[PDB]
């Protein structure tokens, strides 16, 4: 069975659960974006909460899609847990059968091609709130397979009438479908505490997205009207069409043209256009974008930037505060959920018995900070010297470096 | 039950005919009538002002 | 004194909302006497043969 | 029993309280953030005061959402303890029994799923003022065991009449029902002296939150106006319905268009829209911004920045004073309601006897602080050769170091 207990059946496992959905798709997304104001948001936001994801996400997508600092801020986020090294260690005090287990799984798992896609699939839960990656399970010969991972869109997914906390997917039916057990992987990082439907970070950045969107567009209006002033032009009682239409065309082109001459008796009066300055404009921007950047990275290093200054304890200062925190939160959720979904079928299929759960092997990222080798290869001498028997295994375990073998 | 008297000989503000001189009118502190001519005839009290029921 | 108390009585008065709500349905009863029966179709119907 | 002492009874824990509730689960936010007034957040804090906890939790979480400043500190204060070490110790000169009691308790907490989970939605209290995690009870033979943690509303709960310090389900009766024992840890962190309704940190953060939001909302539409000059056209005493739309057509598309005509018996005067800077906003917004930060993480490094500068003392300079205060403060209120609530539980259910509530183990967070190796190495050796006998159990518990086993 899963972890959660629910029994498993293998007859299920040789198709996709929506395979049988072939409706799904061939849907293209609404783009609900374009001609987005604060109530059509606040709508959006509210319907969300009832039960329809699937305005959201596709919002969410356009929103990550439209902004620039957005979208680098993610895409730094998402590459800095891409390039963490990874191992699967034994349960606690493990025996020689749990050990075996672990050492094959991990052996999979190196072997196992779209590791990385995966896991850049997963962390799209972060601002979506939720990541759904359907697996593909094939027999080659006794030992099952984990083909290949695909990620189906939020949109493709519901709330349950009776349990907001609980996915489905959008079968025509009031009630949706139930996730049908080992054939995906659900990632729901947990920044704030509630719903699933108030989970995502994309809600808490969508208002300065829209704040930032409103005042590039007024900005860019604003330039496009700058230049000439606009004229109006006067004629007197006694103008026949002809005339007004050749007056009319002499005020249009006379910002262009130097010179023209008009009768006496009319007049062109030259009026202000539109005088001013870009400050309001970028000084929201600016105010929206560091609400970005503290929201998304912390508000020490991005926005608040931690300026320069090298040094052997800079890396600790740039780090350890914010950049750490923010590092081991996502990477511990992220094991959490690969050993929950991906780690516990392999087991449970590929190897004989019937382990325990609470004995599984679980996924481990490599958190480890690289620590200042000289001050502390100067302090050792000075310690072992005094008398203190420190163990070899905390060094090579702090400094990197691998025990002899 | 009426609340609002003034029993001290206490002076008040009454304008008779293009003047305001001491007088002791209405001296209640409710209004249900008059309230523009009592606003000038109701000038708070000048001296000691002691209330009564006066429950007419 | 005040020339108006009448009209500035929308201002001083206060809420208290300890009416809202104070009730409440009686006590459920149909466990005793009626037993649940889930179904998920539109006219259920029992069948026995004496 | 538990630690207050009120009988616990087994039978109650095979149902969770809130089962015989379904009318809970199916509740939506009521979102009162919207359309907020400074006299509607008045009236909600004073209903709060007398027991009507619902609206209040409700804009609490809509302030969570809806201030990207507010939520990036709160995540941040938040995920520092949750990367804190922690460790079960027994009490103090504890015997061999009490010892094996402290140790099965730690293993039983390593192996237990969801640790994380737990202790981020009881950190939630520390911005609601209380936090409810309802426990999920199981028998894997003759051992009790936490199947699950469900963190519930805190909408879901009310003031009691006669105790303005007890908290109660809403069963729609007016009294609601008193918490199952053994079936909750409540979390109560106390920033402030008084009753759980005033004891929220988002009570004192609400007035900042709603000063920054009126700012923010009007330099949003001072910047939709900004831009063309609102300009009146006048026309003569009989002027038909048709020319006065024309003109009215004519004056509304003006600002776009450089150039147009109309009748000298015409006129249009160009006024001043909105005129005048960002400045009075932006000055509001930063003030409230302080504000929050210095609320929720100290007025020393987070707005008062501490600025740069490193060095081997860098880190006390930076930690000691406000930071490691308020890590330890909640790091300890933490430690204590786990010890209260979860540790109680299985101590009493999971083993024999019925040992003193004193003597119980308490679950302690690692909050030791990197000391400087090389300074602290260097001075060693001097007073050794002075003839000082330091103990060699300090200087392995204050560097990390782990003793030789």
């Amino acid at each position: 069975v899963d972890v959660y207990g629910n029994p498993i059946r293998t007859q299920q496992l040789r198709e996709p659960q929506t395979s049988r959905l072939a409706g799904l798709a061939k849907e293209f997304a609404q783009h609900p974006a374009k001609g987005l104001t604060p109530a059509k948001l606040a709508r959006i936001l509210v319907e969300a909460e009832q039960g329809n994801l699937q305005a959201q996400a596709e919002l969410f997508m356009d929103m990550e899609e439209r902004d620039a600092h957005l979208f680098a801020e993610m895409s730094k986020r998402k590459r800095a847990i891409l390039g963490l090294d990874w191992a699967v260690e034994p349960p606690r005090n493990a025996s020689a059968a749990e050990k075996a287990d672990a050492d094959y799984l991990h052996e999979l798992l190196l072997d196992l091609e779209g590791l990385e896609d995966l896991l850049l699939d997963a962390l799209d839960g972060i601002g979506h709130g939720y990541s759904c990656i359907e697996l593909e399970w094939a027999l080659q010969g006794r030992e099952w397979m984990p083909l290949a991972f695909h990620h189906r869109p939020q949109s493709w997914f519901q709330l349950n009438p009776e349990d907001q906390n609980e996915l489905r997917l959008r079968d025509n039916s009031p009630a949706g479908e139930a996730l049908q057990p080992f054939g995906w992987i659900i990632h729901r990082p947990r920044a704030r505490s509630g719903y699933v439907a108030r989970s995502g970070l994309f809600r808490v950045l969508a208002w300065p997205y829209l704040f930032r969107h409103y005042a590039t567009s007024d900005l860019a209006e604003m330039l496009e009207i700058y230049g000439l002033p606009i004229r109006l032009g006067k004629y007197p009682p006694g103008t026949a069409d002809e005339e007004k239409a050749t007056l009319l065309r002499a005020v249009t082109g006379l910002g262009h043209a130097a010179a023209g001459i008009i009768p006496e008796t009319m007049a062109i009066d030259f009026q202000q256009a539109a005088q001013g300055s870009s400050d309001p404009f970028l000084a929201m921007m600016r105010q929206s974008e560091d609400a970005i950047s503290k929201a998304v990275l912390g508000g020490t290093l991005t926005s608040t930037t931690s300026q320069s200054g090298g040094g052997a304890f800079a890396l600790g200062q740039v780090h350890n505060e914010v950049r750490h925190d923010l590092l081991a939160s996502d990477a511990r959720q992220l094991a959490a959920t690969l050993s929950r979904d991906l780690l516990w079928p392999l087991l449970v299929l590929n190897r004989p018995g019937s382990p325990d759960v609470r004995r599984a092997p679980r996924l481990v990222f490599d958190l480890r900070e690289q620590a200042d080798i000289t001050s502390m290869a100067q302090s050792i001498p000075a310690l072992v010297n005094v008398g203190l028997e420190i163990p070899s295994a905390w060094v090579y375990d702090k400094l990197g470096i691998p025990q002899p073998a | 039950e009426v609340e609002g008297v003034f029993v001290r000989a206490t002076v008040e503000r009454r304008c008779r005919a293009g003047f305001c001189f001491d007088k002791e009118g209405q001296g209640f502190a409710d209004g249900v009538l008059s309230d523009e001519q009592l606003e000038a005839l109701e000038s708070d009290p000048l001296l000691k002002v002691e209330r009564c029921t006066f429950s007419g | 004194a005040i020339i108006t108390p009448a009209l500035i009585s929308a201002l001083k008065t206060s809420f208290q909302k300890h009416f809202q709500d104070a009730l409440a349905t009686a006590p459920s009863t149909y466990l005793q006497v009626a037993t649940v029966i889930p179904s998920t179709t539109a006219s259920n119907t029992y069948g026995w043969l004496g």
